C-alpha cells in the first residue's frame, strides 16, 4: 500500500528522477536493471519474478532528456511507456506547453497514470517534479495538474519545483512562465515546494566547498529531499509522518501551500572528521539563513509552521531539546496564532550515500520544510521583473501566436498580487 | 470475572497497549507464545480479567487493536509478546487520519468504526461479568483522540452501566509533536468529559522528566515511557488481578475519586523509581514509597500539586505490608500537608493493599491523584486553541470533512466550564 | 456576544435533537447478539 | 434402510458431488479402489445408506452421474475416488446444452432421461427402504437446470412419498458467468418450486465471502467451494449415517423445517471455520459454534437474515459434548433476538446432536434456516429476468426448442407469489 | 467427439487458415508432417498409424495459394483432395465467385465436406474463415452457406471474416461485395465474427512495436484469437464454453450476431518483462478502444453481451473481481435489459507461442468477444461507400455481365439499411 | 392485464389436462420392474 507516483516534466524533472530513482535503487537494494539480489513497495512495483519497475512517469516534448535514460545504465528500470517523448520541444514557452504541444500528448500520459494507479492499492499521492522557467515544466505541468486534479480529485498532489534565482536564470522568458504556471499551482496544488539554484550553488560552494559543481549535484541534493520526504513512509521509525499529516501540519490556509524545504548536515567527506554532528547543531543549522535553499532572508520573514524529518541515530530527547533552543531565540520567531508549530518525524533508516557523490555520510540528517512568509518577497521582485517586461510587452507576440491573450497575463498578474496580499495579511500580528 | 476489555487507538495507544500487555504478561507468567509457564496458583487464579481461554491452555489478551494505518499493526506484530493477540482484533484501515481529528471521528473513522463496535461486542459477550473497557490512545493525533473518542461514544452507548477507563497522553507546550494539537486535544477532552468515567492525565513531558531526574536515564526511547504507562496500568488492575488485605476494583476507586461526575481527570504515579547507581543507598520501606509518590516531581502530567487542591487521592500499594504503617502515612501526608487538600472532604486519600509486588520489586505502590492542578493542563490547551482560532488556522482541513466552526466554540466552552468548576472546588 | 451564545445553544438542541432521533430509529430493532445464559435466580419458599 | 439415492447433473452438480464422495468415504473410511480400510465399527453400521455391498469386501456409491458432455464424466472418472463409482451409473449425452434450459428440458434432456430414470430405478429397489434422492446442480446453465429440474419431476411421479433434497446453486449479481441465468434459474424455480421437498439454496458469491473472510484463503479455486457444500450436505445426513444423543432423519428435519409446503428454501452454514492462522487463537466451545452458526456472514445465500424473520432453524450438531449447553444456547440465541425471529412460531430452533464429529474437529455443526431473507435472493433474479423478458432477449433460443413465451410468464407468476408469501410470513 | 470443420475460402481465407493450422500442430504437439514425436479430435483425425489429418478444406478458385500450401512446410498435413482448386478466380467479383466460376466448384466442395463431416461423429459446428472485399470470400462464402444451411441445417456455424477499414481498403469494387456477402451472411451464418486489418495494423504498431507488419502477423494474431475460442473445446478448464453456449450466451436477437473479437495481452518480449499481467489489467485492456480489433469506437455504441474466455493461469476469484470493476466503471456502457452480461469462461491451457512470433510468452490470456452497437456505424460507412458508388452505376456492369441483376443490390441494400434500423431499435432504453 | 391472466389460467388448465392425459395413459400398464421380496407382516392371536 501507500503508493506515490512520481511525475517528471520536462529536463530539469526527467533529470531529478534520474538522480532520485538511482538514490531510490541504491536505498532499497535495487540494481539498475531491475533486480533484487517489502518496504520497496511504496515507489517500486514488483513484476513476475524478481523484476521492479518504479511508479515514475518521465515526460519531455523532446527526446533528448529521455533518450539519455532509454540508453543510460538505468534503461532497463523502467519500460518504455514510463518514457513519453513528444516531437516538438515547447521551447520555453509556457503556450506550446500548454496549448499547442501539450494537447496531442496528455492523453496518452493520462492514460499512463491511469494504468500505473490502478495497479497500486493504497496511493497516497502524486511527486510531480518540473522547474517553472522551463515550458514544458510550466504548461504541460499546469495541464496536467488541471487533469489530475479534475480526474483523481482528493488524492494529494505534492510537487517541487525550480524556482528562478533572483539574479541567475538561463532563460529570458522566465518570469513569463513562471507567473502563468503558478496561477493554476494556486489551485491544482496541494503542497509546492520551491528549490532555488543560487542557494543550491552557494551551498555546494560552501559547505560541500565544490568549486565547479554542475546539475548532477543539484539533483543529488533534491534527492536527498525527495528521500527524506518519503523515508518516514518507505521504512520505520520512532514517529511517522504522512503526506496527508504533512499537509495537515504544514498547511494553515488554502492558498498558502509553498513552504521552503531545508537539508542538513550536508558537508564533505573531509569536514565531516573534525565535527561531532548532533541533532541539536544540525537542527540549528536547518533555521541557519545561508541554509536554506531558497535564496531569501528568513530573519525578514515570521515562519508559520515548520516540518522536521529527522532519520538515523535520532531519538526524541535531543530533538525536543534543540526545538526549545529554537523557541527560546529571538532571530528566529514565528507568528503568534501559532502557539505550536513544529512538526516532527523520527525515521531509524540513515540517508544512504549515492557512490560519486560529494555528500558525506553521517548518522543523522535533517530535512526542514518551514512554511514561512520570507517566501512573499521572492514572489514580489518576480512580479518586479514580470512588470518590466509586460510594460513593454516584450515577448507577448510569442504567447500571443499560438492561442493566449493579454486576459490571461492580467489575470495571473492579479492572482499573484492576491497571494502577495494574502502573506502580508497572515503575517500581520493579531 | 470483572472481566476487562482493552482497546488500543492509534500509534502511541497501540504502542502503550503493547509495552502492557508485556508487562501484564511477565506478571501473570504467560510466554510469547501464549502458554502459561508460571509458580504460583494466583496467576491463574484471576487470568480471566484480561486473557480468554483457547483449547490447547493458551491464552489470548482480550485486546482490540486499531489503527487507521496498517503499519503499526504490523509494528505491533512483529515485536515481542505481538504473536499472543488474535489475529481478528486487528481492525486496520488504509489511510492514517494524518493528524486530523475529523478525518478520525466523521469522515474514514466512522467507516472504520462498524467493525471495532462488532469486535468490541464479540469481546463483551462472550465473557460473562464485563465490568469496563479500557482505551489506550492519544490526544493530538487524529486517528487515536478522534477515532478512540467515537469509540467510546459508541461503547458508552452500547454500555452505559459499565465503568469506562482511558490513558490518553495529553499534548504538553515543551514536548509539542505536531501543529495541530490544540484542535484535536480540545475536541477529545470535550467528549472525554461526558464519556469517560475516569480519565487519566499522562503527558511525554512529565514522562521524560522522570526518566531523566528520577531514572536518572540518559537517553530513554519511546519504551521506558511505555513502561511507565504500563506499570501505571497493572498497579490500577492489581486489586482486581490479585489479591491482598484490602481490595479496591476500579469501580471503588471510580466512587472514592469522583465527587462531582465531571471531575475525573487523574494525574497518576508510580512508586519506588530508581536509578542503577542509587537503588543500593535506598531503604525499601512504607514512608519512602508514600514520600515518593506524593513528590511533585514523580507526577505523570504537566500539573505542579503545590499550585492546586488534591480533591481524592488513590494510593494502590502492592506488597506485604503492615496497614499501621499505611494509614499513620496518609495520616503525616494529610497533615503535614493541611493546606494542599481539599477542606469538605476529610480522608482525602483512599488506601487500596495488594499482596502480590510486581516481578522484581518486593514493594511497589500507584499514584492516582483527583486534583485541581489539571486546570492549567486544560488552560494551555484553551489558550493555544484560542490563539489558533481567531486566525481561523488550520480550520479548512477540518471543515474540509464537514464541520463547523460551532462545534469547535462548542467544544472550547465545555472545556472552560470544565476549567472554572476545578478552579472554584479550588476555592 | 449574546447572540452567539444563543446560536450555541440552538446548535446544542439541534445536535440533541437528532441524537435522539438516531436512538429512537435504531432501537425499534436491536442487533443480533448470542452469549452464554445468565440462568434465573431459583425461588425459594419465604 | 432409510436409504438414499444420489443424483448428480451438470458440472457444478458432478463436481460438488465428487468432493461430497471424497469427504462421504472419507468419514466411513473408504480407500480410493472402494473397499473398507476405516478403524471405527460405526463407519460400517450404517454404510448401506449410501454405497452398495460388490463382491469382495468393496462399497459402490449409490450416486447416478448425468451430463449432457462427456467431458465432465471423464473429469469425475480421472479425479481421486473417481474409480469407486460403478460405470454404468455414468449416464452422459454428446451435445451438451449450451446454457439453454429449453434444450435441456424438452430437447435432448427427453432422450437421455429414460436413462436416467432408469439407473434410479434399478438403485431403488436395490435397497431395502429408501426414504428419498439428493439431487445436487446449478440453476444458471442449462443442463443443471433443466436436466435437474425434469429428473425432479420424474423422480416426484415415481417416488411421491419419498424426501427429494436439492442442494441446488443459485446465481448471483456479483458472480454471474452466463449471460441467461436469469431464465434457466426461474424456469427451474418454477418447478422447484412444487417438486420438491427441501432446497439447499447455495451461492458462489457467499462461499467466495467464506473463503475470502472467515477461512482467509488467498485464491479459493473451486474446490473449496464445493468442499465447504461437501461438508454441509455430509452434516445434513450425519445422523442418518451415525448414532447420536438427539437423531433426526431428513423427514425429521423436513417436518420441523417446512411450516407451510411451498417455503422450504434454506439457507446452510457450518462450523467451526477457521482459517490456519487463527486456529489456535480460538477456543471450541458450542457456544462459539452457536455464535458462528448464527452470523449473517457466515451463510452460504446471498441474503442478509439481519433483512428477515426466521421461520425455523436447524442446528444439527456432532461430536461428543453437552445436550444442556446446546438447548440453552440455542434457547438464548431465541430470547435476545425475538425480532429476528417469527412469533407465532415458539421454538423456532431444532436440534439434533451426533457423537461422531467430521475428522480432524473434536466438534462440529450444521446449521440449517428457513428465513424470510430469501425472498430478496429471489427478487433479484425476478427482477433481472423482467429487465431481459419486456425487450423478448434471447428469447429465440428458448423459443426455437417448442418453449413459448406462456412459460416464461407462469415461472415469473410463480416466483413472485412465492417471494410474496414469504414477505406475507415476514410481518 | 465434439469436432468442429474449418472452412477456408479466398485468399485471405487459405492464409489465415495457414497461420491456424500452424499454431494448432504447435498446440497439440503435431509435427508439420502430421506425426507426434486425446485432446487433438476437435480438429485432428487420426488416420491409420500415427497420422494425424486436419479437420479442414482449403478452397480458392485461383491455385496460386493452394499449391503455395501443397509444396510447402506443410504439404504432408493435409491430404491434396481437401486442398480444393479451381482454374480462374473469381477477380474481385461476387458474381464469379456466386453464380459462373463458385458453380462449378461447388458439388466439389460440398461432397468434400461431407466426407469430412461424417467421419467424425460430435460434429459441434463450421469455422468459415473468409474476407469481405474479394470476390472468392463474398460469393463462393456465400452460396456455400446457403448449401450449409439446406444440407446440414441446425448444425452451429461460426465464421470469421475480414471487414473492410474506412481507410485501409485494397479493392475499389470492396463496398458491393461487402453488402452483397452480408445479405446471405444476415440469415445463413449463426455468429459471424468481425475482424478489421486496419485495427489489427494499429494494436500491432502500437501494443507489439513492429514498425512494418505484414499479413503474416495479422493472420497470427486472428490464429490466436481462433485457438482461444477453441481452447474450451480442445483442452479442459474451470469453465468449458461450447460453441452452442458461446452462441446462447451472444447473440441477443436472431439478426444481431456480428460481436467484435479482441485479444489481451498482445504485448512484445522485452514489453512483457517490466509488465505486471494480472487478470485485472487485460481484462480491463479488452475495453480499450485502442485494444480493438475492428476500427470503431465502444464508447459510441453499447454492449449487450460479452464472453470473456480466459486461458492460462487464471483463477474465477480475480475474473469476478475485474467483471466488478468493468460494472462500475461509467465508461463502458450496458443496455438496461441485460442486467448480467459476462459469459466467462477460464482455461488451463496457456497460449502456446509460435517460434518466430511477435508475441511474447504470457501466463494469462483472454479472448473478449462482445456483441456491441457500436458496429453500426462502421456498416453505416460501408454502405455510404456502396451508395455512393450506387448513384453512378460504377462497376454495376461488370457483376450484371455473369448472371445478376439489377435488383439484388437494391435489395441488398434495404437488408443492410433494416439491420442498421435493428440495431437503432435494440439500441434505445425502455 | 385480465387477459394475460386468463390466457395464463387456461395455459395452466391445458397442460394440467395433457399431463393427466399422460398419466392415465402410463397407470394403465406399469413398466417391468423387479426388487426384493418384501414379506407379508406374521398374523397373531388377538
Ligand atoms: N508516550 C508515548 N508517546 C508516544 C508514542 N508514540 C507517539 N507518541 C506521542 O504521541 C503523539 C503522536 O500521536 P500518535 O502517533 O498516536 C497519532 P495517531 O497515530 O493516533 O494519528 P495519525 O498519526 O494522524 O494516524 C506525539 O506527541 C508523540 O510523541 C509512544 O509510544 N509513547
Ligand atoms: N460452487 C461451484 N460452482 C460451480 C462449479 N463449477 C461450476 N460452477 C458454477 O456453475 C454455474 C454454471 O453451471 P454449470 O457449469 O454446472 C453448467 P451445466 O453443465 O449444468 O449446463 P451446460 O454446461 O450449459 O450444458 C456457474 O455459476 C459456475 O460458476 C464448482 O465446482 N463449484
Ligand atoms: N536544479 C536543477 N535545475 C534544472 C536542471 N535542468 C534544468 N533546470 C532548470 O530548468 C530551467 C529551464 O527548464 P528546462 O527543464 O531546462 O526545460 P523544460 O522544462 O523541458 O521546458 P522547455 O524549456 O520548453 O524545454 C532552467 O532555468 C534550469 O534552472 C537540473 O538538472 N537541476
Ligand atoms: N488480415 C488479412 N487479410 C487478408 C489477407 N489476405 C487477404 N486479405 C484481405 O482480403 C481482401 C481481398 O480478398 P482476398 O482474400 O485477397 O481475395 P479472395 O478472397 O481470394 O477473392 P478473389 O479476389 O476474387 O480471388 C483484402 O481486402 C484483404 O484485406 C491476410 O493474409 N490477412
Ligand atoms: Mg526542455
Ligand atoms: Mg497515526
Ligand atoms: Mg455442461
Ligand atoms: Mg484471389
Amino acid at each position: 500500500m501507500r503508493e506515490c507516483i512520481s511525475i517528471h516534466v520536462g529536463q530539469a524533472g526527467v533529470q531529478i528522477g534520474n538522480a532520485c530513482w538511482e538514490l531510490y535503487c541504491l536505498e532499497h537494494g535495487i540494481q539498475p536493471d531491475g533486480q533484487m539480489p517489502d518496504s520497496f513497495n511504496t515507489f517500486f512495483s514488483e513484476t513476475g519474478a524478481g523484476k521492479h519497475v518504479p511508479r515514475a512517469v518521465f515526460v519531455d516534448l523532446e527526446p533528448t532528456v529521455i533518450d539519455e535514460v532509454r540508453t543510460g545504465t538505468y534503461r532497463q528500470l523502467f519500460h518504455p511507456e514510463q518514457l513519453i517523448t513528444g516531437k516538438e520541444d515547447a521551447a520555453n514557452n509556457y503556450a506550446r506547453g500548454h496549448y499547442t504541444i501539450g494537447k496531442e500528448i496528455i492523453d496518452l500520459v493520462l492514460d499512463r497514470i491511469r494504468k500505473l494507479a490502478d495497479q497500486c492499492t493504497g496511493l497516497q499521492g502524486f511527486l510531480v517534479f518540473h522547474s517553472f522557467g522551463g515550458g514544458t515544466g510550466s504548461g504541460f505541468t499546469s495541464l496536467l495538474m488541471e487533469r489530475l486534479s479534475v480526474d483523481y480529485g482528493k488524492k494529494s498532489k505534492l510537487e517541487f519545483s525550480i524556482y528562478p534565482a533572483p539574479q541567475v536564470s538561463t532563460a529570458v522568458v522566465e518570469p513569463y512562465n513562471s507567473i502563468l504556471t503558478t496561477h493554476t499551482t494556486l489551485e491544482h496544488s496541494d503542497c509546492a515546494f520551491m528549490v532555488d539554484n543560487e542557494a543550491i550553488y552557494d551551498i555546494c560552494r560552501r559547505n560541500l566547498d565544490i568549486e565547479r559543481p554542475t546539475y548532477t549535484n543539484l539533483n543529488r541534493l533534491i534527492s536527498q529531499i525527495v528521500s527524506s520526504i518519503t523515508a518516514s513512509l518507505r521504512f520505520d521509525g520512532a514517529l511517522n509522518v504522512d503526506l496527508t499529516e504533512f499537509q495537515t501540519n504544514l498547511v494553515p490556509y488554502p492558498r498558502i501551500h509553498f513552504p521552503l524545504a531545508t537539508y542538513a548536515p550536508v558537508i564533505s567527506a573531509e569536514k565531516a572528521y573534525h565535527e561531532q554532528l548532533s541533532v541539536a547543531e544540525i537542527t540549528n543549522a536547518c533555521f541557519e539563513p545561508a541554509n536554506q535553499m531558497v535564496k531569501c532572508d528568513p530573519r525578514h520573514g515570521k515562519y508559520m509552521a515548520c516540518c522536521l524529518l529527522y532519520r538515523g541515530d535520532v531519538v526524541p530527547k535531543d530533538v525536543n531539546a534543540a526545538i526549545a533552543t529554537i523557541k527560546t531565540k529571538r532571530s528566529i520567531q514565528f507568528v503568534d496564532w501559532c502557539p505550536t508549530g513544529f512538526k516532527v518525524g523520527i525515521n531509524y533508516q540513515p540517508p544512504t550515500v549515492v557512490p560519486g557523490g560529494d555528500l558525506a555520510k553521517v548518522q543523522r540528517a535533517v530535512c526542514m520544510l518551514s512554511n514561512t512568509t520570507a517566501i512573499a518577497e521572492a514572489w514580489a521582485r518576480l512580479d518586479h521583473k514580470f512588470d518590466l517586461m509586460y510594460a513593454k510587452r516584450a515577448f507577448v507576440h510569442w504567447y500571443v501566436g499560438e492561442g493566449m491573450e493579454e486576459g490571461e497575463f492580467s489575470e495571473a498578474r492579479e492572482d499573484m498580487a492576491a497571494l502577495e496580499k494574502d502573506y502580508e495579511e497572515v503575517g500581520v500580528d493579531s | 470475572m470483572r472481566e476487562i476489555v482493552h482497546i488500543q487507538a492509534g500509534q502511541c495507544g497501540n504502542q502503550i497497549g503493547a509495552k502492557f500487555w508485556e508487562v501484564i504478561s511477565d506478571e501473570h507468567g504467560i510466554d510469547p507464545t501464549g502458554s502459561y509457564h508460571g509458580d504460583s496458583d494466583l496467576q491463574l487464579e484471576r487470568i480471566n480479567v484480561y486473557y480468554n481461554e483457547a483449547a490447547g491452555n493458551k491464552y489470548v489478551p482480550r485486546a482490540i487493536l486499531v489503527d487507521l494505518e496498517p503499519g503499526t499493526m504490523d509494528s505491533v506484530r512483529s515485536g515481542p509478546f505481538g504473536q499472543i493477540f488474535r489475529p481478528d482484533n486487528f481492525v486496520f484501515g488504509q489511510s492514517g487520519a494524518g493528524n486530523n481529528w475529523a478525518k478520525g471521528h466523521y469522515t474514514e473513522g466512522a467507516e472504520l468504526v462498524d467493525s471495532v463496535l462488532d469486535v468490541v461486542r464479540k469481546e463483551s459477550e462472550s465473557c460473562d461479568c464485563l465490568q469496563g473497557f479500557q482505551l489506550t490512545h492519544s490526544l493530538g493525533g487524529g486517528t487515536g483522540s478522534g477515532m478512540g473518542t467515537l469509540l467510546i461514544s459508541k461503547i458508552r452507548e452500547e454500555y452505559p452501566d459499565r465503568i469506562m477507563n482511558t490513558f490518553s497522553v495529553v499534548p504538553s507546550p515543551k514536548v509539542s509533536d505536531t501543529v495541530v494539537e490544540p484542535y484535536n486535544a480540545t475536541l477529545s477532552v470535550h467528549q472525554l468529559v461526558e464519556n469517560t468515567d475516569e480519565t487519566y492525565c499522562i503527558d511525554n513531558e512529565a514522562l521524560y522528566d522522570i526518566c531523566f531526574r528520577t531514572l536518572k536515564l540518559t537517553t530513554p526511547t519511546y519504551g521506558d515511557l511505555n513502561h511507565l504507562v504500563s506499570a501505571t496500568m497493572s498497579g490500577v488492575t492489581t486489586c482486581l488481578r490479585f489479591p491482598g488485605q484490602l481490595n479496591a476494583d476500579l469501580r471503588k476507586l471510580a466512587v472514592n475519586m469522583v465527587p462531582f461526575p465531571r471531575l475525573h481527570f487523574f494525574m497518576p504515579g508510580f512508586a519506588p523509581l530508581t536509578s542503577r547507581g542509587s537503588q543500593q543507598y535506598r531503604a525499601l520501606t512504607v514512608p519512602e514509597l508514600t514520600q515518593q509518590m506524593f513528590d511533585a516531581k514523580n507526577m505523570m502530567a504537566a500539573c505542579d500539586p503545590r499550585h492546586g487542591r488534591y480533591l481524592t487521592v488513590a494510593a494502590v500499594f502492592r506488597g506485604r505490608m503492615s496497614m499501621k504503617e499505611v494509614d499513620e502515612q496518609m495520616l503525616n501526608v494529610q497533615n503535614k500537608n493541611s493546606s494542599y487538600f481539599v477542606e469538605w472532604i476529610p480522608n482525602n486519600v483512599k488506601t487500596a493493599v495488594c499482596d502480590i509486588p510486581p516481578r522484581g520489586l518486593k514493594m511497589s505502590a500507584t499514584f492516582i491523584g483527583n486534583s485541581t492542578a489539571i486546570q492549567e493542563l486544560f488552560k494551555r490547551i484553551s489558550e493555544q486553541f484560542t490563539a489558533m482560532f481567531r486566525r481561523k488556522a488550520f480550520l479548512h482541513w477540518y471543515t474540509g470533512e464537514g464541520m463547523d466552526e460551532m462545534e469547535f466554540t462548542e467544544a472550547e466552552s465545555n472545556m472552560n466550564d470544565l476549567v472554572s468548576e476545578y478552579q472554584q472546588y479550588q476555592d | 456576544g449574546d447572540q452567539r451564545k444563543q446560536m450555541l445553544q440552538k446548535y446544542k438542541e439541534e445536535k440533541q435533537l437528532q441524537k435522539l432521533k438516531e436512538q429512537r430509529e435504531k432501537a425499534k430493532r436491536g442487533i443480533f447478539k448470542v452469549g452464554r445464559y445468565r440462568p434465573d435466580m431459583p425461588c425459594f419458599l419465604l
